[PDB]
């Protein structure tokens, strides 16, 4: 399988992270267009994602992450 | 600044 | 398991005992506003990922269940 | 105390 991409709007869009990365699949999000808190919140519950399943969340830069199963 | 939080 | 949380760093408990098959009930009136929002995310994100329950229970206690 | 589950969970 290939990295999934994906741009955020709001915090329900953390259910296409937590869908794709549950699925088995890596997931590089983008936080461009999400405020200052809704990325505090979007980390948090991908940290919640990663610790649940054992896998690896790294910084890309300041508005991009990743999430890597185990 | 916005990181991986310790515990992971 | 009934936790109480002093910072976002407590989460690291709910998500052991959480991920090792138990259901966790935590309380978060010693957590501010801002805090509490981080936990109930972290939690959430622990939640959907092994497709477990959350309830509120109250204004400031929760529980997170497994499977 | 305002906060609940993201209504995603249900
Ligand atoms: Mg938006």
């Amino acid at each position: 399988s290939t990295i999934v991409p994906v741009e955020l709007h709001s915090f329900e869009d953390a259910q296409v992270i937590g869908g794709a990365f549950r699925d088995g699949d890596a997931v590089v999000f983008d936080m461009s267009l999400l405020s200052r808190e809704e990325a505090r919140r979007i980390v948090d519950f991908a940290a919640g994602l990663c610790f649940a399943l054992r896998g690896k969340m790294q910084k890309i830069d300041s508005v991009t992450f990743a999430v890597v199963p185990e | 600044d916005l990181d991986v939080p310790s515990f992971l």
